[PDB]
């Protein structure tokens, strides 16, 4: 893993509306195949940088588990930021519709 | 003459309510015959 700060900055630029107009202008004379190939090439460049530079270079976060810990941290951040938020919303929804635990209730007895 | 100074119908003789209906998975007040599996 690497360039997390650059990724945050990319997300910021993406949400900035002015960049929406800039991208609208850049998309003049452009194809979906070209856009897809460019994105795929960017991702491949990132992963190739990793594969090459891990052989001789060590980041500030280097540890006896290597990039496994950084990847687990990315996963855990994604989890706590998105999935647990969705769980909170679903919990409030279920509590308003059926009551807390309503989705695990037993079938009506016959 | 004061016997007719105040007869629509009558008060109900009996009443039925929702809490009188039985409920329960084990309560035998709801079991007549076993339901097939
Ligand atoms: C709160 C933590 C808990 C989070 C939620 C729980 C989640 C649990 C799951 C954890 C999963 C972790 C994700 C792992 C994936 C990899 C991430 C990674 O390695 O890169 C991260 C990334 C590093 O990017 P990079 O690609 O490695 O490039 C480095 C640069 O070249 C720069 O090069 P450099 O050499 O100059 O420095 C390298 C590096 C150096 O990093 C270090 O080595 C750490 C330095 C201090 C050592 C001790 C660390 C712990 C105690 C002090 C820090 C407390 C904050 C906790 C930081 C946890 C990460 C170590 O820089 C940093 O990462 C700075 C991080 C410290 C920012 C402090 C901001 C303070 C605001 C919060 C108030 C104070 C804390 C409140 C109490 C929180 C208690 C939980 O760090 C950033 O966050 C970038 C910030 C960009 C600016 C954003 C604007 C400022 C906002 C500040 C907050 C930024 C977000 C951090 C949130 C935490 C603070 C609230």
């Amino acid at each position: 893993g690497f360039h997390f700060q650059q990724y945050i900055a990319m997300a910021g630029r993406a949400i900035n509306p002015v960049q929406w107009t800039r991208a609208w202008r850049r998309m003049e004379g452009k194809s979906a195949t070209e856009v897809y190939r460019d994105a795929l090439a960017w991702t491949n460049n990132q992963f190739a940088q990793i594969s090459r530079a891990s052989q001789y270079r060590a980041w500030w976060w280097q540890n006896p588990l290597g990039m496994g810990l950084v990847l687990y941290g990315t996963y855990k951040a994604w989890h706590m930021i998105y999935m647990v938020r969705k769980q909170k919303k679903t919990a409030q929804l279920v509590a308003a519709a059926y009551g807390q635990g309503g989705q695990w209730l037993n079938p009506v007895p016959r | 003459s004061y016997l007719n100074h105040g007869q629509n119908g009558i008060p109900p003789s009996v009443t039925w309510n929702f809490n009188a209906m039985p409920y329960g998975k084990e309560n035998p007040d709801t079991k007549t015959f076993p339901i097939p599996d």
